[PDB]
């Protein structure tokens, strides 16, 4: 199934555990921990649903909220795992080569390991130093330098 | 891990799940895929297998 939405059969309050709270561009939170699970409590301690949550997921309703059921409680990309930004502001791109590590689709690829992955931290405002950014194979960043991106935001990574 | 680094080699044909450190504990899934009962007993314990 291509749908990444999670449905809830019965009105049980979500009990999220073993998760990492990271502030995103909105009121929702993004989990950076690979191992996550969901538990539902409605009137007793017995659980009803478990499911699973991958890294970089965005929850629709906050933890401990009595969801009425039948509505999505967490949303994530079924094809890509986003990487959040620990520092909010402009992104510093190091060793950007045009014609070899740039692929027009602005949305441009970062670098290719076979063709050659510089690591740099996100700038505070314009170019201040404040975090290691890893660029695997076929990794593409659609935001340019000076974009002033906020924390918890990620573009398409384009997994190989 | 404080002392005695663990030496492991990945044939690069399989992706790495945890890019950063994140304080990976023993028994964590470094690479996705089915796991053998042999590895479960050695690390996760006799009860887990």
């Amino acid at each position: 199934a291509a749908e990444s939405s999670i449905q809830v059969k019965n009105k049980g309050s979500i009990k999220l555990s073993n998760v990492k709270s990271v502030v995103n561009s909105s009121g929702k939170l993004v989990i950076t921990s690979r191992n996550t699970e969901l538990k539902l409590i409605d009137e007793f301690g017995r659980t009803k649903e478990s499911y699973k949550v991958p890294y970089g997921a965005v929850l629709a309703k906050g933890d401990g909220e009595q969801v009425a059921g039948g509505e999505t409680v967490a949303n994530w990309d079924p094809h890509t795992m986003p990487v959040i930004t620990e520092v909010s502001g402009f992104v510093r791109f190091t060793d950007m080569i045009d014609g070899q590590t740039i692929t027009r689709q602005s949305s441009l690829v970062v670098l290719d390991s076979a063709e050659r992955r510089p690591a740099l931290k996100i700038v505070d405002a314009q170019g201040n130093d404040v975090a290691q950014y890893f660029l695997p194979g076929k990794a593409i960043v659609q935001l340019e330098d000076g974009v002033q991106i906020s924390s918890g935001d990620t573009l398409a990574r384009i997994p190989q | 891990d404080g002392s005695d680094p663990y030496e492991e080699m990945i044939p690069k044909w399989r992706q790495l799940n945890v890019f950063e450190g994140e304080r990976v504990e023993r028994g964590d899934v470094i690479s996705d895929g089915p796991e053998a009962p042999h590895d479960i007993l050695r690390l996760r314990g006799v009860h887990a297998v």
